[PDB]
RNA sequence: GAUGGGGAAGCUCCGUUUCAAAGGCCUGAUUUUAUGCAGGCCACCAUCGAAAGGGAAUCCGGUUAAGAUUCCGGAACCUGG
RNA sequence: UUUACUUAUUCAAUGAAGCGGAGCUGGAAUUCCACGUUCUAGCAUUCAAGGUCCCAUUCGGGGCUGAUCCGGGUU
């Protein structure tokens, strides 16, 4: 009879992200004439920690081509990028780690990061620590690039979409056990109010579909239809299968 | 700093109370050497064509 | 006068001329504000029929309402 | 139509702003001074403490308009009593009136001024 | 000469921040400017039914100048002329028993949409000029066909503002000659011949021809490229 | 939390720089008046929000029945001009 | 059913800055290609100097070019 927790999250009162300490949105440069036709050289001034983000950010300063001033950009630092390094962004930039190139300007097998889903969105794909996108092919006519995403999905993107050569820094982060409720607490204190999590079976029927009973148990299948409604989508939503995953991925 | 004379806030050098002496010296050396290399690159480009 | 012709023509809403004018004018109205002052009646014959007179004090406003 | 306009931003053009030329006045009689000296200075304060201040500190104690500031108090005291004012301190009493301690300059004697204006 | 030197600026990418350039092509114009320009664009991107797009054919410059020169000999009375006529009429009928005919018959251009439509329906109009820019166009779309059916020579001409100058108004949207002075009958006949050659004789052909369907600059270039490649191979 | 806008029958809701023509401050020249015409420089935006966050500058001695870094005596300091 | 067109509609970005089509120059066969930045944590702004033409004089000022043209479709 009560609005369940996953329903309450959408109102965004206490479930908003804790963004106070964050350095700013990590984005590529705005796609401009210099990047569309040649390249522009920036300088990596600082490699800094972003609160709530595993990957470090790189503050990169470019000259403004149209006004005498500097423009600071917040890239997601690729591993091996250092302070004082010159970053080259544009169609004519070299195939060096940290450079920002259009997807169509790199050969097959290139490893890129912070890849734009569309040209000029300034980076959407392979942004988390240790992640990267692989260029697996080009279709020059109707200019598109086929890429492999961290999840293993194959995606077709415009060849004018940009990416940073290399892998996002900070990889291996999840290999260390948190070892402590307090460490999970401090992790999520800087992300959002999603921790700790009460099990639905530990609640009452009013609070959750899984609540109630003289034993803790789901009672009905935890696999929930894709067409179910809000307040019903607790458990395994639209699960194709359940159980300990035995077998191969990358289905043909 | 608005209540003190210029002498307290500056140093008599090319970047005063903005950049330290060693950083200013590095700026001098980098500027001179890079400008000379620009001249060398220009003449090498002209004599390789 | 011209108002009889205007009245008869306005009733041929699915003719080619009126369909063209409908498309162009609906685009223009959509581009303008939801409520905006109209400089003059788009249908002067209809305005006259409904009591409008072309004198100072009479005002025309165009308004868009969700369907 | 063919001007250069080297900026891609269009701004609202500067147009003439005519000053108001009303056909009729707005008030039809300007108000007389709402705070002149006579209501800036309400009345002297003659408590034992205030009279001690007059005797020993060269300070006249006045009840003053709650709207009056220290400049207004100073100029009103100067005009009303023909004295130079060294300093004005003010407070709002717990009864909601305003009390001004007006220290006259060393050229004038506050006891003599108080004797003249009628409270000893 | 020895104290000044050439220091050319390298305005290429990554150097020597760009000089101020004419950006009028890229100005973020106000919404009303954008609306009027894109309304003009859309009205020709769409296929224009032949009742409209017969108004894109206007009188040529020379014929229009001749027509307007002839019509300028028949301007209606201004306020001053009417006042003078009225005093010379009153001070004549009062004393000389004139039958309110102390002033000659006026020869003036006829204006006003309802008035001109009535004259056309009565076959009194010897020549009708229709403004090509009447903003609600339904006020004049029937006019070429009405004139054609009543056998009244008509010309679609540039400028309701010009017709307004004809008839001492800001805009007029029509201007008609029903009678013309004898010294101008020949000029009217010649100009009517030219005007009928341009509009009335062509009416049966323009009435079946759609307008518009015109691509923009870039779409035109793309279609020309694909027609050069695919169609000519 | 207004505005521009959009939603809502509506009380009002959204949104806070947004699909807006959102500008005051410099001054050539003007000094028929340092402004209008007119040379030319800067803007991706109201406002509210802390008596524990940030923040210009004051101390000592004495004094009252009850005020004191506020009065008195002396000695300073900051801001604006 | 697959496909095209773009102006309705929809998405996104920008201080709506370089879009589209041509052209100059060089290379090579009407076509093609090229057509200002990559050792370095420096610097890059004053209608840009320069060139040129005009005026008006002792201050200087203006135009053109530098920086190709055309279409005003911001992309
Ligand atoms: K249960
Ligand atoms: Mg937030
Ligand atoms: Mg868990
Ligand atoms: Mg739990
Ligand atoms: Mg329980
Ligand atoms: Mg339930
Ligand atoms: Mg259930
Ligand atoms: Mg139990
Ligand atoms: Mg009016
Ligand atoms: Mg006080
Ligand atoms: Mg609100
Ligand atoms: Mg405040
Ligand atoms: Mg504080
Ligand atoms: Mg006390
Ligand atoms: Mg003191």
């Amino acid at each position: 009879g009560r609005v369940i927790r996953n329903q309450r999250k959408g109102a965004g009162s206490i479930f908003t992200s804790h963004t106070r300490l964050r350095q700013g949105a990590a984005k590529l440069r705005t796609l401009d004439y210099a990047e569309r036709h040649g390249y522009i050289r920036g300088i990596v001034k600082q490699i800094v920690h972003d609160s709530g983000r595993g990957a470090p950010l790189a503050k990169v300063v470019f000259r403004d081509p149209y006004k005498y001033r500097l423009r600071e950009e917040i890239f997601i630092a690729n591993e091996g990028v250092h302070t004082g390094q010159f970053i080259y962004a544009g169609k004519k930039a070299s195939l060096n780690v940290g450079n920002v190139l259009p997807l169509g300007s790199v050969p097959e097998g290139t490893i890129v990061s912070n890849v734009e889903e569309k040209p000029g969105d300034r980076g959407a794909l392979a942004r988390a620590s240790g992640n990267y996108v692989i260029i697996i092919g080009h279709n020059p006519d109707e200019n598109k690039t086929r890429v492999r995403l961290p999840s293993g999905a194959k995606k077709v993107i415009s060849s004018d979409a940009r990416g940073v050569i290399g892998v996002i820094a900070g990889g291996g982060r999840v290999d260390k056990p948190l070892l402590k409720a307090g460490r999970a607490f401090h992790k999520y204190r800087l992300k959002r109010n999603s921790w700790p999590k009460t099990r639905g079976v530990a609640m009452n029927p009013v609070d959750h579909p899984h609540g109630g009973g003289n034993h803790q148990h789901i009672g009905k299948a935890s696999t929930i239809s894709r067409g179910a409604v809000s307040g019903q989508k607790a458990g395994l939503i639209a699960a194709r299968r359940t159980g300990l995953l035995r077998g191969s991925q990358k289905t043909q | 700093y608005a209540t003190v004379s210029k002498t307290h806030k500056t140093v008599s050098r090319a970047y005063g109370g903005s950049r330290c002496a060693n950083c200013v010296k590095e700026r001098i050396i980098r500027a001179f050497l890079i400008e000379e290399q620009k001249i060398v690159k220009k003449v090498v480009k002209e004599q390789t064509e | 006068g011209a108002y009889k012709y205007l009245e008869e023509l306005q009733r041929k809403k699915q003719s080619d001329v009126l369909r063209f004018l409908q498309r162009v004018r609906v685009w223009e109205y959509r581009q303008k504000n939801v409520i905006h002052r109209a400089a003059r009646p788009t249908r002067p014959d209809k305005a006259r029929r409904l009591g409008y007179k072309a004198k100072q004090g009479f005002v025309i406003y165009r308004v868009r309402v969700r369907r | 139509a063919l001007k250069v306009r080297t900026s891609a931003t269009f701004r609202l053009p500067k147009t003439l702003k005519l000053a108001r030329a009303p056909k009729y006045a707005s008030k039809a009689v300007p108000h007389y001074n709402r705070l002149d000296s006579y209501k800036v200075i309400e009345q002297p304060i003659t408590s034992e403490t205030a009279m001690k201040k007059v005797e020993d500190g060269n300070i006249l104690v006045f009840q003053v308009s709650m709207k009056a500031n220290k400049y207004q108090i100073k100029k009103a005291v100067k005009e009303l009593y023909e004295v130079d004012v060294l300093k004005v301190n003010t407070l709002v009493r717990p009864n909601g009136t305003k009390k001004a301690y007006v220290r006259l300059t060393a050229d004038y004697d506050a006891l003599d001024i108080a004797n003249r204006i009628g409270y000893i | 000469n020895p104290l000044t030197h050439s220091t050319p600026k390298n305005f290429g990418i990554g150097q020597a921040v760009q000089p101020k350039r004419n950006l009028s092509r890229y100005v973020k114009w106000p919404e009303y400017v954008r609306v009027q320009r894109q309304k003009k664009i859309l009205s020709i991107r769409l296929k224009v039914p032949p009742t409209i797009a017969q108004f894109q054919y206007t009188l040529d410059r020379n014929t229009a100048a001749e027509t307007f020169k002839l019509f300028n000999k028949y301007r209606p009375e201004t306020a001053a002329e009417k006042k003078e006529r009225l005093t010379k009429e009153a001070a004549a009928v009062a004393e000389g028993k004139s039958k309110q005919d102390a002033s000659p018959k006026p020869y003036a251009v006829k204006y006003g949409l309802n008035h001109v439509v009535a004259l056309i329906e009565n076959k009194k109009a010897k020549l009708v000029l229709i403004a090509n820019d009447v903003d609600p166009i339904e006020l004049v779309v029937f006019l070429p066909a009405l004139c054609k059916k009543m056998g009244v020579p008509y010309a679609i001409v540039k400028g309701k503002a010009r017709l307004g100058t004809l008839v001492n108004q800001k805009t007029s949207a029509v201007a008609a000659l029903t009678e013309v002075r004898a010294e101008d009958e020949a000029a009217l006949a010649k100009l009517v011949s030219t005007i009928d050659a341009n509009f009335a004789d062509k009416y049966d052909e323009v009435k079946k021809h759609w307008g518009g369907g015109i691509l923009g600059n870039k779409a035109q270039a793309k279609m020309d490229k694909r027609a050069k490649n695919s169609d000519s191979a």
